[PDB]
């Protein structure tokens, strides 16, 4: 667990072939590994190799092991940037098995999956949601001046951007004043009598009911959902010593 | 001490004794310079007091004999720093800092269990246990975001900036409006227009402080950032930073993630433990 | 009275913005407020007159209702109008409270024994009060730092990072009021009292809600043993 | 059509225009606003001097705002930088204009740069402005609509 | 589970909603400039979408009825919102204008053809089951947000009646007196938060002339009591608070700190937790452990 953790750090500083550091640091990777590789051969020695196959912690292992394996065979022949970025995530894959090592981490991560895996409905239901405010503001905002939060990366201006911004309302930040960007009226603006899209100001009351009722119901309500799934995976999967 | 009019003096002395304690302050007597002679009596008048207390102890204590220390030091200071041969705005103030904490001994009566605390110390353990836990969780999760933000997104510090600027020269002038952050490649990140062109500001000498303290530079300030979105702090204008500066779909993947497995579940798993907390009383004491 | 509370509140909150042109100390909505506070005042005293007075004050409703017309008949006094009296004022909602038993009810089931949540707002007030001045002592001699050069902007300040709102800017504001040799312990202790803010005491508010909804255990086992035409009907 | 060049030559005072804030006319300013008329002269330069410099400002700011193109799908900056130009020169020179052809109200154009120069915001460093605009007209319950100027529009 | 999986709904159903997914994937690339009305590309999933609308609810029409039988297609919500949708498909697709003012009936029509996705509510069992769970604790939803409303009337009645017009500010920090705000003034533009450039001993910061104007804060005033409302509601969130703090306190004195600060408590602190009291005490009452 320790070397793992060792050969986790070793990613403290980026792998660049520019930066001269890289290359000791790689060759550095490279001994863990045949360490690594020993650990495995110890325990598919001991045991049969189909003792050894058993345990899935056992094949995710091998799997790593043998991924590790390759990159080193690559490195001394390429030497490029691929074998630096297939080394780092062969890294960061061989420092998340530590959860396994420990108890109470592979318990919280198991309720944390277990939680993801049953929240699949309500995070549907969210994006249905959401996919349906999208739509709705790219009609009515889709064409707003830009304004004090409305810019280029705030946007209604295709479906992509609206859903994008909305998550972002999920998040809260900032809501309102994109809220009251999107409430721009005259003379701040150019109106049109015909056609709402050769106009650049959106809709007062339009903006208020959309973004307050957004934002009661995704970020009011829907999120307790997940929180309480979290409790009840947490009770269930979690439990240290009983009297 | 014999009295309970007695503990109850001592009581509202100690709220007294935080009041007090909130009143010093340099601008304070900048501002009403007759509290400075106030602060002082009270100053001196609760430490006679609490003296009485150290003296007549003799026929956890060790908690109010620090306290009437401190009280000693800060009245010494106070007659130091009223005879104008130490500044006031001098660093010595920093020995009132433990002083406040006078207000647990206004709630010490309710702290006192006759009970078996022996079932509270087993609850309080048992909570302490599980906080451990989740916090060695979460610890785990910033470090591997960490990480990750470290090799995929390299260093903010690339900026458009105007055509003819100069090293040392670098000032207000010389950025767009709003300041936009930039990428050297031809193909990824946001192209700087006409008239502008991307380059590191750093080079040109500023100084990480002016730069800012957010980024992925190391794995330090790389965590560092990591807590700070996951306290959805801020985390869509760090993300706008990366989409100017990276590829789009690694602040997508990054940030999209982090919110999801950081800033919801891991949090909803301390409720999780408050909640459990509770249930724990209510099978113990069955009347809190 | 309910209707009266009801009309009244209407009528001070329809006290809006007309223009600067036109406003006195003497106006219609300050004479509207008189005759209320008087109307409440015949209200309370004869209700005494009925139950006695420690019949009246027997009753926490009553003793509130007594709070709010003393209240309101000082803010009537023409150097009080519209100061911060003027709580008293609006405190008067809550009258309407008894309008529905079903929120009366939902009310004392949700906030629950008095107790819990009490200790819990006494123990937020406590520790804030405790960790600004702390924060006072330390960086009140800074320079350049506004942010705790006194208790009251302290305090705000400690508040500011228990909403999390623009927390990381009093961070960052801080880091550079201190000198780098100093700015990591400094963040330490900023990001220490922001983490234990945020999980533990607002999990406990939830936690102690949730408890308040919750049915006593008591009370569950008495409920398991006591417990073992449509559309077309035109 | 003979932008005035120099203080001491031009003395129909109709016919001799200004520098920079070409849209006005000496007898405009003559009617509303020898050493004498050289001192009116001077005054008048150093007037459209100073506007000169502002508007290089105001150009130098816009320039570097790179959502230029995108703000809005109706304005350009080139009817920005009209408009603001004909705000700036009626400031300086709050008269009444006689001879052009099509005209509105002077005050209307502080409106058509709010609808028409895009949204810069001020700095919140010594005072809280909550989302106000940098260039805005109407204050508090102020009725904003005197002089006529003409339609450079 | 894949033969568990392929029998979940009927056929019908699994077409519909692959009509359904097909339809909002074509909806997804409309933009105010590639309408679907002007875009024939587009027209195709709308065409598909409504006839196969229109054979499915003439299918069940005439196998259940629309009423006063045992089993009716519409008996419950998701039959009336299967209905409505129906209706506002077949509405536009006949009609399918050219020219859509703003604020118009057009657009109104447009806004609610975006509700389609939420059939799949209706279609997916277990949708359908998340909406049962969730709707079952509206009433002490209902109550917590009449709670939070008459908090929300007592501090919005406080400050229509003590800051009305109080807000008001000169865009110039240095003049202080209304009558004194008048003509032009250089206004300074933000160029950014983050960084901390020094400005050097003889520069100016970038910016250029306004004139002065005596106006309100755009995102929030305290002018009437719907003005009120929308702050505080704003305030809620706990997103520009202290903006919200600081301008009451520079412009109104700071002893009215104190009123924006208890309203954080109470409605903040202690209010928004109801909802996430009352929501898992109803998951833990519908899961059924509660007792
Ligand atoms: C499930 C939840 C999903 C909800 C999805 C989207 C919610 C969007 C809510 C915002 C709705 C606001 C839309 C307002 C559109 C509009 O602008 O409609 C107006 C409101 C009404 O205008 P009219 O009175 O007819 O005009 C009068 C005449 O000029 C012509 O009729
Ligand atoms: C507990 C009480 C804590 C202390 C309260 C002091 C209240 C009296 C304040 C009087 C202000 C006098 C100084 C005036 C001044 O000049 O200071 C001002 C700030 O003071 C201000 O208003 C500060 C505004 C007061 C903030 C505290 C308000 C109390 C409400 C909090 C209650 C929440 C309870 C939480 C747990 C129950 C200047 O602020 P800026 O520099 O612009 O930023
Ligand atoms: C808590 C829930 C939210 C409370 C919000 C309370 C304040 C919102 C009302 C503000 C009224 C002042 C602004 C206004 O003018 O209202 C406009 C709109 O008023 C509204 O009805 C919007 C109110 C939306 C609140 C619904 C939110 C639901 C969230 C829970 C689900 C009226 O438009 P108009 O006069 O120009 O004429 C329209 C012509 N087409
Ligand atoms: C993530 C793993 C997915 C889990 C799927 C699953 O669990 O199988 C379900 C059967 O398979 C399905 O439900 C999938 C059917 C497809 C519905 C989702 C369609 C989404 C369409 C999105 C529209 C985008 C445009 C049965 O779930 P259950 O409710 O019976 O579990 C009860 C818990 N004890
Ligand atoms: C507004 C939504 C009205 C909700 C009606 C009450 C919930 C309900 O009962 O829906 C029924 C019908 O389910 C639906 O059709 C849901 C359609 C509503 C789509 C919109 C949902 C909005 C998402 C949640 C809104 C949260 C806002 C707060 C489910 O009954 P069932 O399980 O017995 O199904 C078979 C009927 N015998
Ligand atoms: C109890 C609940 C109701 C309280 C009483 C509501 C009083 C609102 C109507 C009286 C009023 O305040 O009039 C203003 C209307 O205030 C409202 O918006 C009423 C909203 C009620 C919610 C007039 O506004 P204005 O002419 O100055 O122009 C407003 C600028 N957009
Ligand atoms: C323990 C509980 C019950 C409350 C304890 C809170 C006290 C520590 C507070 C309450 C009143 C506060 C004082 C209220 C007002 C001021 C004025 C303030 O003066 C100014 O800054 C204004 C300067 C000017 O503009 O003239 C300095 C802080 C001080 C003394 C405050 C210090 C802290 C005090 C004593
Ligand atoms: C609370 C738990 C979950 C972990 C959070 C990490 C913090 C405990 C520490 C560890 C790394 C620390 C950082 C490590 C490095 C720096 C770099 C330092 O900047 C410099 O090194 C420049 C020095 C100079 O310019 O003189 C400022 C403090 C900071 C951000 C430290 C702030 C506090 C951090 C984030
Ligand atoms: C069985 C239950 C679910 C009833 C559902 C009925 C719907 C099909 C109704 C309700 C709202 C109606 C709409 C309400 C308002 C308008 C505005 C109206 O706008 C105009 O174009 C007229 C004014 C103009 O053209 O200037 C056109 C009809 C329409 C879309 C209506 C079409 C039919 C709708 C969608
Ligand atoms: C479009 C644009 O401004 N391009 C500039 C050019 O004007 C300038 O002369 C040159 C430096 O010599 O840099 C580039
Ligand atoms: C602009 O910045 C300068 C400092 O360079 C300052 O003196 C001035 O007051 C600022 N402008 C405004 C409107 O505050």
């Amino acid at each position: 667990a320790l070397l793992v953790l060792a050969q986790s750090v070793l990613l403290s500083v980026k792998w660049d072939v520019e930066d001269p550091v890289t290359v000791p640091l790689a060759t550095m990777s490279v001994v863990f590994t045949f360490i690594f590789v020993l650990e495995v051969t110890m325990k598919i020695i001991a045991m049969s190799p189909a003792g050894f196959w058993q345990s899935r912690r056992n094949r995710y292992d091998l799997l790593v092991t043998s991924l590790g394996v390759v990159w080193v065979v690559l490195h001394f022949a390429l030497l490029n940037a691929y074998t630096y970025m297939m080394g780092a995530c062969v890294i960061v894959f061989r420092f998340f098995s530590i959860c396994g090592k420990h108890v109470t981490l592979k318990m919280l991560l198991l309720t944390v999956v277990v939680s993801m895996y049953k929240s699949f409905f309500i995070i549907v239901g969210m994006f249905l949601l959401l996919l349906c405010y999208a739509f709705a503001g790219v009609v009515l905002f889709g064409t707003v001046k830009y304004g004090e939060n409305i810019n280029r990366h705030a946007n209604f201006s295709s479906a992509g951007k609206a859903i994008t911004v909305l998550f972002r309302i999920v998040t809260g930040e900032d809501w309102n004043k994109i809220m009251h960007d999107c409430m721009v009226q005259p003379p701040f603006c150019t109106p049109d009598e015909f056609t709402y899209w050769a106009t650049d100001c959106g809709n007062y009351a339009g903006a208020l009911m959309y973004f307050c009722s957004f934002y009661v119901i995704i970020a009011y309500i829907m999120l307790n959902l997940l929180v309480a799934i979290i409790v009840e995976n947490f009770s269930l999967f979690y439990s240290t010593e009983e009297d | 001490i014999n009295k309970p009019w007695v503990h109850s003096l001592l009581r509202i002395c100690a709220i007294i004794s935080v009041i007090s304690v909130c009143m010093n302050t340099p601008m304070t007597f900048e501002h009403y310079p007759p509290l400075q002679y106030v602060t002082f009596t009270l100053d001196t008048l609760l430490m006679f007091l609490y003296t009485a207390e150290m003296i007549a102890k003799m026929h956890w204590c060790v908690f109010d004999g620090f306290m009437v220390f401190c009280l000693w030091v800060s009245l010494v200071l106070q007659v130091f720093e009223i005879a104008d041969i130490v500044d006031q705005m001098s660093p010595w103030g920093m020995l009132r800092i433990p002083r406040p904490l006078i207000m647990i001994r206004a709630f010490r009566i309710y702290f006192r269990f006759e009970l078996p605390r022996t079932r509270i110390t087993n609850i309080l353990k048992r909570s302490g246990e599980q906080i451990w836990s989740v916090s060695i969780f979460l610890l785990f999760f910033l470090l591997l975001y960490g990480i990750l933000g470290v090799q995929m997104f390299g260093t903010f510090t690339y900026h458009c900036v105007v055509n003819d600027t100069k090293p040392g020269n670098v000032t207000w002038n010389s950025l767009a409006i709003p300041d936009t952050h930039c990428s050297p490649e031809l193909e990824e990140g946001y192209q700087c227009p006409p008239g502008f062109k991307c380059m590191d500001l750093e080079d040109l000498g500023l100084s990480r402080q002016e730069l800012g303290y957010s980024g992925f530079n190391e794995i330090g300030t790389s965590i560092f950032t990591v807590y700070e979105a996951a306290s959805q702090e801020g985390w869509v204008f760090l993300m706008y930073r990366a989409i100017d500066s990276f590829p789009r779909w690694r602040s997508y993947f990054y940030f999209i993630t982090l919110i999801f497995f950081l800033a919801w579940l891991v949090k909803n798993v301390f409720i999780a433990v408050i909640i459990e907390t509770f249930a724990e009383i209510r099978v113990q004491f069955q009347q809190m | 009275i309910l209707s009266m509370v009801t009309v009244d509140v209407i009528v001070a909150a329809s006290n809006y913005y007309k223009g600067e042109n036109f406003r006195r100390q003497y106006d219609e909505f300050y004479l509207a407020e008189v005759a209320f506070t008087v109307l409440f005042d015949l209200e309370a005293l004869l209700k005494i007159w009925c139950l006695g007075f420690t019949g009246y004050i027997s009753s926490s409703l009553h003793k509130f209702e007594l709070l709010l017309v003393i209240g309101t008949t000082l803010h009537v006094y023409p150097d009080l109008y519209h100061s911060q009296f003027t709580y008293f004022q609006v405190l008067r909602v809550v009258r309407l409270i008894k309008i529905s038993p079903a929120l009366e009810d939902f009310v004392y089931k949700i906030f629950g024994p008095g107790k819990k949540l009490g200790s819990l707002v006494v123990f937020t007030a406590s520790l804030l009060i405790v960790m600004s001045a702390i924060s006072l002592q330390m960086f009140c001699f800074v320079e350049e730092l506004d942010r705790f050069t006194t208790f009251p902007r302290a305090f705000m300040s400690m508040f500011q990072i228990l909403t999390q709102e623009g927390w990381v800017d009093v961070m960052d504001q801080t880091l550079n009021a201190v000198g780098h040799m100093w700015a990591p312990v400094v963040a330490i202790y900023f990001i220490l009292y922001h983490l234990f803010a945020t999980l533990i005491l607002l999990s406990l508010f939830v936690a102690v809600i949730l408890d308040n909804l919750e049915l006593d255990e008591d009370l569950k086992k008495l409920k398991q043993l006591k417990q073992s035409p449509l559309r077309l009907r035109i | 059509c003979f932008t005035v060049e120099n203080a001491d030559a031009v003395c129909n005072l109709s016919d001799f225009y200004l520098s920079f804030c070409n849209s006005y006319t000496l007898w405009e300013l003559f009617s509303g606003l020898m050493t004498t008329c050289r001192q009116c002269v001077e005054a008048y330069q150093d007037y459209d001097h100073h506007a000169q410099e502002k508007y290089e400002e105001f150009e130098s700011v816009l320039h570097k705002y790179l959502q230029s193109e995108e703000y809005s799908v109706k304005s350009c900056p080139e009817d920005c930088k009209i408009v603001y130009k004909a705000w700036l020169c009626s400031q300086y020179f709050e008269v009444t204009q006689f001879n052009c052809r099509k005209t509105i109200p002077c005050k209307q154009y502080c409106l058509e740069v709010q609808t028409r120069c895009p949204f810069i915001l001020p700095d919140n460093d010594e005072v809280i402005y909550g989302g106000l605009s940098s260039f805005i007209c109407t204050g508090l319950y102020e009725t904003f609509l005197e002089p006529e100027c003409c339609d450079v529009r | 589970q894949l033969y568990d999986l392929l029998g979940l709904v009927t056929y019908l159903d699994w077409v519909m909603i692959i009509v359904t997914i097909c339809s909002c994937i074509s909806m997804m690339f409309e933009s105010p400039f590639r309408r679907v009305m002007h875009a024939p590309t587009l027209q195709i999933a709308e065409y598909v979408f409504v006839i196969f609308m229109s054979i499915e609810l003439n299918l069940k029409i005439m196998a259940d009825g629309l009423f006063f039988t045992p089993t009716a297609v519409i008996r419950d919500f998701g039959g009336v919102m299967d209905i409505f949708i129906y209706l506002v498909s077949l509405i536009f697709l006949c009609w399918m204008p050219q020219n859509v003012p703003a604020e118009s009936g057009a657009q109104l029509l447009m806004v609610l053809r975006c509700l389609r996705p939420l059939r799949i509510f209706k279609l997916v069992p277990q949708m359908r089951k998340v909406v049962r769970e969730l709707f079952s604790g509206f009433k002490e939803i209902f109550l917590v947000s009449i709670l939070l409303l008459t908090l929300m009337l007592v501090f919005a009645s406080f400050g229509v009646q003590l800051f009305a017009g109080k807000l008001a500010k000169c865009n110039d920090p240095n003049i202080i007196r209304r009558e004194d705000c008048n003509g032009i003034f250089r206004i300074n533009v933000s160029v950014s938060k983050n960084l901390n450039l020094k400005l050097r001993p003889g520069e100016k910061k970038p910016g250029f002339w306004v004139p002065r104007v005596w106006a309100n804060p755009r995102n929030f005033n305290f002018d009437n009591v719907g003005n009120a409302m929308l702050a505080l509601f704003e305030v809620l969130s706990l997103k520009g608070w202290v903006e919200v703090r600081d301008v009451i306190i520079h412009r109104v004195g700071p002893i009215h700190g104190i009123y924006i600060h208890v309203f954080v408590f109470l409605g903040c602190m202690i209010g928004l937790t109801l909802f996430v009291g009352v929501v898992i005490a109803n998951f833990n009452e519908n899961k059924g452990t509660a007792l």
